[PDB]
């Protein structure tokens, strides 16, 4: 690893600098180096890891969607043949995206998940595993698409089970997990009713737990609840 | 709107 | 070159796809491949080249400024020592930025400029040469800072001389050249009076030539004139 | 405002 010679603390410090500079590829390489030191990650360090890769893969996914829409338009009735370039470049972006997903999944599997015993870390990493299998599923088209989908489902479900037993309904990780598993149901698993049921039940159960919270915790929870509401308004 | 994920 | 096996026309086609996807690093690699085919570039192809690298180096420069401001704050009176990381990461970004500038300058020198005979291509490439020496000058601090500055000046001046003899005052390339040479005067050469004089004279001479233009050309020219006005309003 | 260049 190109980060093997740098101190763990320096990698974390530089990941925070990269965040401030919106250099998310750098931020992700720094946090990968930090994970590969072999020590567990703190709460703040897990957030740095997730934010870095979320932004890297988020830009790749947006580019892939632009290119895939061009590709699909080029295969409509009446489109002039333009050669293999659109497909080639879509494939190039797709392959780079899959490489990032594989790298994150490899960090989770070696060895973040197996050492995560507290609910907040275990649920967090299983949500990530679900998320990156979901991004693979968004571009999948071959023999293993169903297994990719089921891997996303399985990881989200284990995280859901732990979060329901071990975290209050307003916990931001629990809420963000439910938000994304709902999106998975809606547009990956062809289960819009499940997506709507999960978003509503999650929102209503958080609502009823807000009275237990401090002002700051209230703000943290309501922010993600509003994203659940946004999706319900879009989907109904 | 693009649906929300986190 | 990793692009040596791809057709020139496919590189141009993929550069346009990368632009649409805001993948400017890809766009720049595609256009570098196109230049290295050894054929001159058309008007549209020159714009693809300039836009790609402008955006790549623009993000690098913005990150460098974030990091350099953190670095400077860390050297103020009363700041707790934080170690070498801020300097190291600023240096990392700076070095990558300089590499991009060197790559563009190398394309211009091998062999875009020496084959550019029409005013519109020669002025365009000499503006680029000025621009990328200016970006090197923004981060320069050693024995050769003065030579870097003078290289920017020399390239801008040759472009100014040709543009004044061969292009009308409203030509967008002439206007964009004057805008940037004015910025060079203001913040690189410590000559704010020259910056203001050049911006005003350029704006006034374009104003008086607008009556010769079509509606579309009028819109193209007034757009860049407004940027000259923006700077005059900021600087006076 | 950040001065304008093109
Ligand atoms: C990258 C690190 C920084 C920017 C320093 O922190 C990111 C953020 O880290 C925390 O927020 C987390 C968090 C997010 C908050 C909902 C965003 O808060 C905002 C916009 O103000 C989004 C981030 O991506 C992050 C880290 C992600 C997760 C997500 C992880 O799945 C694996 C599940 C839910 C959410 C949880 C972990 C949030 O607690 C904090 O509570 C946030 O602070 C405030 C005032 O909201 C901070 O912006
Ligand atoms: C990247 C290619 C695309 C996006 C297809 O074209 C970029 C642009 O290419 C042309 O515009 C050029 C041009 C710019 C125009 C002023 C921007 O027009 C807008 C915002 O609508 C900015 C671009 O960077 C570009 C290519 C750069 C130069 C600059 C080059 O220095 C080496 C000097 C001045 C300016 C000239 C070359 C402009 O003519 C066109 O006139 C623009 O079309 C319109 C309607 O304005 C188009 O957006
Ligand atoms: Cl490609
Ligand atoms: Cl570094």
């Amino acid at each position: 690893g190109a980060m093997g010679s740098m101190e763990r603390a320096s990698l974390i410090q530089k990941a925070k600098l990269a965040e401030q500079a919106e250099r998310y590829e750098d931020m992700a390489a720094f946090m990968k180096g930090a994970v590969e030191k072999g020590e567990e990650l703190s709460c703040e360090e897990r957030n740095l890891l997730s934010v870095a890769y979320k932004n890297v893969v988020g830009g790749q996914r947006a580019a892939w969607r632009v290119l895939s829409s061009i590709e699909q338009k080029s295969n409509e009735e009446g489109s002039e043949e333009k050669g293999p370039e659109v497909r080639e470049y879509r494939e190039k972006v797709e392959t780079e995206l899959q490489g990032v997903c594989d790298t994150v999944l490899g960090l989770l599997d070696s060895h973040l998940i197996k050492e995560a015993g507290d609910a907040e870390s275990r649920v967090f990493y299983l949500k990530m595993k679900g998320d990156y299998y979901r991004y693979l599923a968004e571009v999948a088209t071959g023999d293993d698409k169903k297994r990719i989908i089921d891997s996303a489902r399985s990881a989200y479900q284990e995280a859901m089970d732990i979060s329901k037993k071990e975290m209050p309904p307003t916990n931001p990780i629990r809420l963000g997990l439910a938000l994304n598993f709902s999106v998975f149901h809606y547009e990956i698993a062809n289960s819009p009713e499940e997506a709507i049921s999960l978003a509503k039940t999650t929102f209503d159960e958080a609502m009823a737990d807000l009275h237990t919270l401090s002002e700051d915790s209230y703000k943290d929870s309501t922010l993600i609840m509003q994203l659940l509401r946004d999706n319900l308004t879009l989907w109904t | 709107q693009w649906r929300k994920s986190l």
